[PDB]
RNA sequence: AACGAGGAAUUCCUAGUAAGCGCAAGUCAUCAGCUUGCGUUGAUUACGUCCCUGCCCUUCACAC
């Protein structure tokens, strides 16, 4: 329920954190199972505003 | 505009009652609401008794 | 569904009756020569007509409209209407 | 006051219009449209009234030097309306245009 | 050449009252009215006459001066704005209490008679007149908006708020509106008193002003910005 | 092409109006107004401000307070009828304000020639206000379209009631002139003022 | 206090 | 110039004050943009919301 | 024996018998025609069946309704229930189904409470 | 003389509900300064939220 009322403006944070996440194999490796569940959330919930962004940047970090 | 004056009663209590024209007629509403309690009062006191 | 009788008239009248009480319904006159073959689709809802006029004329039953109207090149003689396909086959005069 | 009842109902008043505070002698329907209500008056100006907006005027006539008790319509030609004063003169004037003047 | 009104014989101006919404108006509303009755008979609180009692009561006496109210309630009826029929005064007592004041009236002059009138003003919850043809001075169930006229601006008298021109305001502003102003008649404290119903609020004067005089400076412009004289 | 369902002429025993009869090839309003041409013109109080199927009188005995959203279902002209009757003394009394509806619709025939319905339609949208505000001070919010076919009727109906609680106008011809002042939406009427002042104060305080 | 969802925007 | 929104979900356990339901609307001019707003009235989903400003994004409203 | 059928109709406490048989169109309520039904402002919903399936298919019945019980309002519902129904069970009984089925639909579609009692039984909760 | 719908504060209420109307009965307790039944006309607004105020509860697979 708390990542349902995030706006989308606040997702687009939060896929910048996860890619910041992944550079460290650390803490990618200590919550693995927890930035799954969350991350695919995020995506299927708000899933039409995303794709239909434009924005090549984000295409690079879902990359 | 028209201008009024304010009606009211100097040194106005609201325990004490409105002043009445009529001597007799305030002095009967005295008498028969003093009728009423005393009525009132001695009924409640001969059925506690009987009881 | 067994409700419902259509009789085609040679002077172009089709007639609806229904079939437990014989009492007439309504009256089809798009045909101006006699018709010679009528069906009605297993839904009940699209019927089509032939004459001699050699026209083919599409009907929906339930509104009671005419759908669309189809000329052809000779008189038409008889009619087949395959329901499971929606296809009918005409013996034009050619 | 111009007062509009319903015709065979005397009981019933559907509009009440403060048209001037001098009488009003003339109070017609326009023949071709029938929203808009003319009302003249000794006040010398013949208001055009409108049944839906009774506030204020959709438009008013003037130019008269005397009494107005005449208002014509002509048939045919429902943006022209005819008044005549006891000056001696009949005013034509024209309700597409701005008016106020006559024509 | 414009014809004249048919009659020119002077009529009074209608007595503006709480049923009439439509007509343009000045409200001014004596916010914070200082008016408190207890039995000694019954006497309206003074910050002066009754000092000890306010103290068995526990309310401070600065906060205890109805003779403000009483001024203001002079200086506004008696404007041109109230003889020309375009001012009506609602009153809000610090204890919660509504009071509207028809235009008509004409309050004493001394303060004690004053006093005589809120003391039995609030205990009938009524004043009739004289002649007992209207009803002068009537408590009215709260909130102030709906009796308010239906399109109206609302303001309050702020001492930190920019300074304005009341006549210039009151031009500006549109014309089936009517306006109110929120008067805090309470000496000293915090401009907060009809924030929930007011939507903006405005100065007068960069030097402070007393409730009276803001009324009557207030009273002033809108007598010019109307042409009243 | 002619398509013929009637090879008789009817002529019953009992005899009936010819204006029955012309209601039998379509149902109007009081056999007077046909719902045929009334559109919601804003697209949002469609779904909301019920119009499609048609009824000769605003009586229905419905069951409409037994779900939370079943009112929307309501015809219009029931709810602006049901609205009509308050402050105690007509309560009960749905016949009564009937009766007001008809007169109303006539009259708002005769001052506009436009279908009455169109007009009862036009108030109800453009006086619904648009936001509003919520205490906390007060903050902005917006507002559902029910609430705000809510409001329309029930300022609407206020307003009327108000302008002929003292006034030598009836509620009727008060309702007529209240109800075509809101569908031009201008100041004049009660309503659109109400909504004014909510959507202004909402704006203050965004 | 601030509820979940609130907090982690904060965050 | 005032925007129709479309509310697409009722978010839940928003710990909104009394009254006031906290929804996720899609505009209909551009059916991917999407926007949180606050509703006064009852509200449920597939329903018309007129927008006055799409900028502003709701907030918690205790 | 001439074709007959009987149904009732019930609102709050009034109830409508109604006898159809075969005839020519003559409808009445309480040994009167229709027209005369009172309140006028609600007669047409009396009206409501007559006009929804056409004066074609009455032209060949006689409706006799005798109403007894509750109030002007709960009576004229009363009336029009039984109206309807006893037109679909005689459509029924002595004329085809598929009218039958026509006249259920149209009557469904309008309002159900034609074909249906309203009873508003209480429910706790 | 009193009065023209009733101030502050406070209470109740979600569908045949609120409210209006009359007609009966007086059923071993209560009631006629009235009580209880009966039918008639019959709505608006919510039917969500734990934000405030109170009360309460908790700390045999698969999947979590």
């Amino acid at each position: 329920d708390a990542l349902m009322v995030m706006p989308f403006s606040y997702v687009l944070k939060f896929l910048k954190f996860i890619d910041t996440v992944m550079q460290n194999k650390t803490l990618l490796h200590s919550h693995l199972p927890l930035i799954c569940k969350n991350l695919f959330f995020i995506i299927k919930f708000n899933h039409k505003e995303l794709v239909s962004q434009k924005n090549e940047e984000l295409k690079l970090q879902i990359n | 505009i028209p201008t009024h004056a304010p009606k009211y009663e100097e040194n106005f209590n609201p325990d004490k009652k409105s002043y009445d024209p009529d001597r007799t007629r305030s002095e009967i509403n005295k008498m028969k609401a003093q009728l009423k309690k005393e009525r009132k009062f001695t009924m409640k006191e001969i059925r506690k008794d009987a009881k | 569904c067994g409700n419902f009788g259509f009789i085609g008239s040679s002077n172009g009248s089709i007639t609806i009756y229904n079939m437990q009480s014989g009492i007439l319904r309504k009256k089809y006159k798009l045909h101006k020569r006699a018709v010679t073959g009528i069906s009605l689709d297993g839904m009940n809802r699209k019927m089509v007509s032939c004459g001699l006029d050699g026209i083919v004329g599409f009907y929906d039953f339930n509104k009671s409209t005419l759908l669309g109207k189809l000329k052809l090149d000779a008189p038409i003689t008889a009619m087949v209407y395959h329901r499971s396909s929606d296809l009918f086959a005409l013996a034009l005069d050619d | 006051l111009v007062s509009v009842y319903d015709s065979y109902n005397p009981r019933t008043i559907l509009l009440s219009i403060n048209a001037s505070t001098h009488p009003t002698h003339v109070t017609k329907f326009h023949t071709q449209d029938n929203k808009i209500l003319a009302t003249a008056s000794d006040d010398r100006v013949t208001r055009l009234w409108d049944i839906s907006n009774a506030y204020e005027p959709q438009l008013e006539l003037t130019g008269a030097t005397d009494y107005v008790r005449t208002l014509s319509f002509i048939p045919a030609a429902p943006h022209l309306v005819a008044t005549g004063s006891y000056d001696g003169l009949i005013r034509l004037y024209d309700t597409r245009s701005s008016g106020s003047t006559p024509i | 050449q414009k014809a004249l009104p048919a009659s020119l014989v002077p009529q009074a101006p209608p007595v503006l009252t709480s049923k009439d919404k439509i007509t343009k108006r000045m409200i001014v509303v004596l916010a914070m009215a200082s008016l408190e009755t207890h039995k000694i008979k019954y006497v309206l609180l003074n910050c002066d006459d009754h000092q000890g009692l306010l103290k068995k009561m526990g309310r401070d006496i600065s906060e205890a001066r109805p003779d403000i109210t009483h001024q203001c309630l002079l200086t506004l009826l008696d404007s041109p704005i109230n003889k020309a029929g375009k001012l009506q005064v609602y009153i809000q007592t610090s204890r919660g209490i509504l009071i509207e004041v028809n235009p008509t009236v004409r309050i004493p002059r001394t303060f004690k008679r004053f006093s005589g009138l809120m003391v039995q003003l609030l205990h009938k919850l009524s004043i009739r007149s004289v002649n007992s043809e209207e009803k002068l001075l009537k408590v009215i169930k709260n909130p102030i908006t709906d009796h308010l006229p239906t399109k109206c601006r609302k303001v309050t008298l702020s001492f930190d708020a920019p300074v304005i021109r009341v006549q210039d305001y009151i031009e500006k502003l549109d014309d089936d509106e009517s306006i109110c102003v929120f008067v805090g008649a309470m000496a000293r404290g915090k401009d907060n008193f009809a924030d929930e119903y007011v939507d903006e609020k405005v100065g007068l004067s960069n030097y402070p002003l007393s409730a009276s005089v803001a009324c009557s400076k207030f009273c002033h412009g809108a007598e010019d910005a109307w042409n009243i004289l | 092409f002619e398509v013929v369902e009637e090879f008789t002429p009817v002529v019953l025993a009992t005899p009936i109006p010819e204006e029955v009869q012309q209601a039998q090839t379509e149902i109007k309003l009081f056999n007077k107004w046909s719902f045929e041409e009334v559109e919601v013109k804003d697209a949002s109080l469609v779904d909301y401000v019920q119009v499609r199927q048609p009824i000769f009188v605003a009586h229905t005995a419905g069951r409409y307070a037994n779900k939370r959203f079943r009112k929307a279902q309501c015809p219009i002209i029931e709810r602006l009828t049901n609205s009509l009757m308050m402050n105690g003394r007509n309560n009960g009394k749905k016949l009564k304000a009937v009766r007001i509806i008809k007169h109303t619709l006539d009259i708002i025939n005769v001052l506009t020639d436009q279908n009455p319905i169109q007009v009862v339609v036009d108030a109800i949208t453009n006086t619904g206000p648009r936001e509003d505000t919520t205490r906390v001070r007060r903050q902005a919010v917006d507002v559902s379209p029910l609430r705000r076919v809510n409001q329309a009727i029930a300022l609407l109906t206020i307003g009327a009631r108000e302008a002929a609680f003292r006034n030598i106008k009836t509620i009727a011809e008060t309702l007529a002139e209240e109800l075509i002042n809101a569908a031009k939406g201008s100041s004049t009427s009660y309503a659109i003022k109400k909504k004014d002042e909510l959507e202004r104060v909402a704006k203050s305080n965004r | 206090s601030l509820k979940a969802g609130e907090r982690l925007m904060e965050a | 110039p005032v925007t129709l929104a479309k509310v697409i979900k009722v978010l839940g356990r928003t710990g909104s004050r009394g009254g006031v339901t906290q929804v996720r609307v899609e505009f209909l001019e551009d059916t991917s943009r999407t926007i949180v707003r606050n509703v006064k009235g009852p509200v449920r989903e597939n329903d018309i919301l007129v927008l006055m400003e799409s900028e502003r994004e709701a907030r918690r409203l205790r | 024996a001439v074709p007959s059928v009987q149904t009732f109709g019930k609102k709050k406490s009034a109830t409508a018998v109604a006898h159809v048989k075969a005839g020519k169109g003559l409808i009445k309520v309480n040994g009167s025609p229709i027209t005369l039904v009172e309140p006028e402002i609600l007669r047409f919903k009396v009206y409501e069946p007559l006009l929804l399936v056409g004066l074609d298919k009455f032209s060949n019945i006689d409706i006799r309704v005798r109403v007894t019980g509750g109030g002007h309002v709960s009576q004229v519902y009363a009336i029009r229930q039984a109206i309807a129904k006893g037109l679909v069970a005689y459509h029924q009984k002595y004329v085809d189904e598929q009218s039958k089925n026509e006249l259920k639909k149209a009557f469904t579609s309008y309002d159900r409470t034609l074909l249906i009692a309203d009873s508003r039984r209480p429910e706790p909760k």
